């Protein structure tokens, strides 16, 4: 998941 | 949390300094424009913004104090609805156009190249006029934006048996900071107590429209994806898929 | 004109006065339900509902004032979000369940009866959960109804002008009613902020009903009215 | 249109 992932990062 | 020991100032200087950059587009403006050209464009400017926006996400007052699984909720839900409200507010020195980018910027005959777009676009320019009627400042954009982010999804946090509404104190707080902060921000302005409120209800009146533009941009660009017309970028096709 | 004469007492009092009429679905309880019959009854209750709508709209003050072809365009817009709001305030009551009717009161699971409708239902009672939280009241409630019919189609039109005059007298009418129940200057602001942010959920749950209405209208899950068929045809 | 008469009526 890109979305989680950039929320993350 | 700090966010809810803001000054109304200091959250208007925060969303203020939050507020993403404007992208350029690819066109590549010696060159013309088809159905399939024109959506591309459409969508490679979105999924950059995508990128801004889910950092813009965190610097507003509230939203990194929630579950990494919320803030997702959150932008899933909102996404289109904040591409589109930026949108309008790029649009409002543009009667009869739409400011995708400083080197794209279209009017709604050229919305036609797009079948089912040019329905899309005049919500759009009817949205941009009526900020301009109301003269929507800046300061009150990026309130209405925020609001957006944290307040569209809040209604679909639902419990995993059951379904029941989950309780979201926190949010519908941070909703309220912003709502002080939006009738402060027209106090300082000279409004009279009246036309503080009616002036609130005017602005928050528009969401329900920006909502409805989403919804159909939503369905507008899924067909598009459906009929082969533009390759969607992962992201965007997960931003599709969380709503078709 | 004469809705701007209006006192915010009168306004309230014209709204209360205004309202349709709780309607009942000719439901027969003895008999399971299949994916048809209560899609059936749910678009039978919508198209008697119709009626009285048109009756309803035609008293909101302000409404009358307008052209035929303005007054179809606000009702065309905003016939679904009106239903649903009326049906989120009828189950305020009834948490888990829908009160379609007195005598139509369906859970969660019976949503589940037709395909995809039990999304649909998720947000309608999760709006019902809303109102009980914010303990929305009836005065309020009327209030929200005619700001739903007067503003979803108002963008997409010195008839604007007018409505948006119409529009602000009764936002001043939600703000009376807020001052009178004791509120704050702050309190009176928040909660104004927060019921009408429920709108723009509204006007979502709307869009989706829509789509869902329009696909079991396709597949021929069940026939609809004439009118039924043209306010649905009015949004495609 | 349904809607027509019945809003004249
Ligand atoms: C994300 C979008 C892509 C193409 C559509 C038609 O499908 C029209 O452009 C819209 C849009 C809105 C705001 C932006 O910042 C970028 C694109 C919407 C919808
Ligand atoms: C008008 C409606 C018909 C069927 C749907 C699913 O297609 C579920 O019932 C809803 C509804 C909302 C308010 C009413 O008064 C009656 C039905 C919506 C949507």
């Amino acid at each position: 998941k890109i979305l989680h992932r950039l929320l993350q990062d | 949390s700090l966010a809810l020991s803001l000054t109304a100032d200091q959250m208007v200087s925060a969303l203020l300094d939050a507020e993403p950059p404007i992208l350029y587009s690819e066109y590549d403006p010696t060159r013309p424009f088809s159905e399939a050209s024109m959506m591309g464009l459409l969508t490679n400017l979105a999924d950059r913004e995508l990128v801004h926006m889910i950092n813009w996400a965190k610097r507003v007052p509230g939203f990194v104090d929630l579950t990494l699984h919320d803030q997702v909720h959150l932008l899933e839900c909102a996404w289109l609805e904040i591409l589109m409200i930026g949108l309008v507010w790029r649009s409002m020195e543009h009667p009869g156009k739409l400011l995708f980018a400083p080197n794209l910027l279209l009017d709604r005959n050229q919305g036609k190249c797009v079948e089912g777009m040019v329905e899309i676009f005049d919500m759009l320019l009817a949205t941009s006029s009526r900020f301009r009627m109301m003269n929507l400042q800046g300061e009150e954009f990026v309130c209405l934006k925020s609001i957006i982010l944290l307040n569209s999804g809040v209604y679909t946090f639902l419990s995993s048996t059951l379904k029941s509404l989950e309780e979201k104190d926190h949010i519908h707080r941070v909703l309220d900071k912003i709502t002080d902060t939006l009738i402060h921000l027209m106090a300082k302005a000279g409004l009279t107590l009246q036309q503080q409120h009616q002036r609130l209800a005017q602005l928050l009146l528009i969401l329900s429209h920006i909502r409805h533009m989403s919804n159909k941009g939503m369905e507008h660009l899924y067909s598009m994806k459906c009929k082969n017309v533009v390759p969607l970028s992962d992201l965007l096709l997960e931003m599709l898929d969380a709503h078709l």
